[PDB]
């Protein structure tokens, strides 16, 4: 468990209050569009399994499938973005706090670096 | 002609001997050349004159793209991706230019051989030497870089060559 047990982590909290400071996903997010596509596929498979016209029957059912998938996908994207942002924040804080472990290195140009040449023949 | 530079594409001054006939027989080659001029050369000349006259009415220009010099792989820092990309592109363009230089010299050599004809071995020594020098330099620069050649690999090869030369010079001076 890497990020479990992080200080100040509220149990069973899908999205903490500190996640409100991050940019929310756009409604036209391609991930949200793919979630809606998954919902549409679920509706089509529902019609096919129940032996209804695949594209025609149950327009309300297809609409509810798409809407539910988009809703859960939006909240899932929010949580995923928050977790990745938290990981990057903690990594940068650790790099700041351990300069001995992460030291700057002298930069030498390729005119100074000697690299062996392997001919192709 | 003014289409190409006479200095870039040299050509010796032509020396056509004056005809000095020794027979009273007619010249079939002369008669056929006259017929060719009267039947082909004049019609094609008139057609080209009309075409050029049409071209001159809607004259427009196109230009030759100019590239400014950018720092090369020697100046680029280690794992500096932007400078590395710029240097690699410049090196590739220079490689293409050098290939075309070798092509120009080779074309000059071929033309001189064909022109000199039966005495090409002696009269084309000047063009053979230029091709020898150009080919030697081009081979030394881009001989065995490989399919995935790059400015870094060419620089490494040049460094190896320079180290070998320095070692040889130090041994000679020792
Ligand atoms: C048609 C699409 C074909 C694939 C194109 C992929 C790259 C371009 C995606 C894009 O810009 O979409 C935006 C565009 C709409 O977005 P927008 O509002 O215009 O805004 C543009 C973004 O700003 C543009 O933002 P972006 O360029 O930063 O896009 C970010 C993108 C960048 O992601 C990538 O570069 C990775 C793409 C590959 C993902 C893995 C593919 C695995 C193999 C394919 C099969 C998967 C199972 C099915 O990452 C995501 O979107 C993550 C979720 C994956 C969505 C795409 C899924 C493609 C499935 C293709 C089949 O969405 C689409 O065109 C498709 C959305 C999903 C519905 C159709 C799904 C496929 C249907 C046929 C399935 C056949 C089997
Ligand atoms: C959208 C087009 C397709 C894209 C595919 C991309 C991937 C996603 C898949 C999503 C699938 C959803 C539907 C699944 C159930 C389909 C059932 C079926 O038969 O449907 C027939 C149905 C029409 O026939 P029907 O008479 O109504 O059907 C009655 C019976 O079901 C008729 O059936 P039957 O009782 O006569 O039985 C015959 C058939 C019955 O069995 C089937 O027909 C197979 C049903 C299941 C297929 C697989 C479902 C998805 C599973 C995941 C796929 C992953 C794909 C990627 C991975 C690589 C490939 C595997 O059984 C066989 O043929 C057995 C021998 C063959 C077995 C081996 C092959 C199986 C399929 C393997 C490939 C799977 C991928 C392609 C799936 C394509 C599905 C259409 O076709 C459709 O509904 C096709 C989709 C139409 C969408 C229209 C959308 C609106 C208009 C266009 C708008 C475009 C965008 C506009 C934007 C704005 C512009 C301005
Ligand atoms: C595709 C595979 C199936 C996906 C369906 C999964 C269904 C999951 C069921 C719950 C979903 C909704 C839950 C929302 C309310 C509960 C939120 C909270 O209670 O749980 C959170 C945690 O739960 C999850 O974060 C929420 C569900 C995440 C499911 C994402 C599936 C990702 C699969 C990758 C493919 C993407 C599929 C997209 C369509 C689902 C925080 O609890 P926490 O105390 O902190 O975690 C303890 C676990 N420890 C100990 C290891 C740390
Ligand atoms: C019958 C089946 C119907 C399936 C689709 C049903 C839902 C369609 C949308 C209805 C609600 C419209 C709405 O309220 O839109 C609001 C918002 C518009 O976004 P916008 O304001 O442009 O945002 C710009 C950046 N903020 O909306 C959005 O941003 C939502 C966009 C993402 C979710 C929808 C993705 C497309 C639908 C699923 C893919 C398959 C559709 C197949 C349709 C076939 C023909 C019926
Ligand atoms: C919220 C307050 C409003 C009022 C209360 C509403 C309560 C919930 C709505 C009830 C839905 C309903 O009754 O109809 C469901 C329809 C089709 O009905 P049916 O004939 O298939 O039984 O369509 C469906 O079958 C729904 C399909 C959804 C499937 C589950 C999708 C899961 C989404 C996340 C997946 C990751």
């Amino acid at each position: 468990t890497m990020m479990s047990g992080r200080p100040g982590r509220v149990p069973l909290q899908f999205l903490p209050n500190e996640a409100r400071s991050l940019p929310p996903p756009k409604l036209t997010d391609p991930r949200l569009v793919y979630m809606g596509f998954l919902g549409y596929c679920s509706g089509l498979i529902d019609n096919a399994i129940r032996r209804r016209p695949v594209v025609s029957a149950g327009l309300h059912r297809q609409l509810l499938y798409v809407t539910s998938f988009v809703f859960f996908g939006y909240y899932l994207l929010k949580r995923q973005d928050y977790m990745y942002a938290l990981r990057d924040h903690d990594m940068f804080a650790y790099v700041k706090s351990h300069p001995e472990d992460f030291p700057e290195k002298d930069k030498k140009t390729y005119g100074e670096i000697l690299e062996e040449f392997h001919p192709v023949r | 002609p003014d289409s190409w530079d006479k200095d870039v594409y040299p050509e010796p001054p032509r020396r056509t001997p004056a005809p000095a006939p020794q027979t009273s027989l007619p010249n079939p080659v002369t008669y056929l050349t006259k017929i060719f001029d009267l039947l082909v050369d004049r019609p094609v000349t008139l057609a080209r004159e009309f075409i050029e006259q049409q071209h001159a009415k809607n004259r427009y220009y196109y230009y030759h793209r100019e590239f400014r010099r950018v720092p090369d792989i020697t100046e680029c820092e280690e794992k500096d991706i932007l400078c590395m990309f710029e240097a690699e592109m410049q090196w590739r363009r220079d490689y293409k230019v050098d290939q075309e230089i070798v092509n120009i010299i080779q074309e000059r050599l071929k033309a001189c051989q064909q022109r000199e004809g039966e005495s090409y071995r002696q009269n084309c020594a000047k063009e053979l030497e230029q091709f020898t020098q150009v080919s030697k330099a081009f081979q030394d620069r881009y001989s065995d870089l490989g399919a995935h050649y790059s400015a870094r690999k060419c620089l490494a090869k040049q460094k190896q060559r320079m180290l070998a030369e320095r070692k040889a010079a130090k041994e000679a001076a020792a």
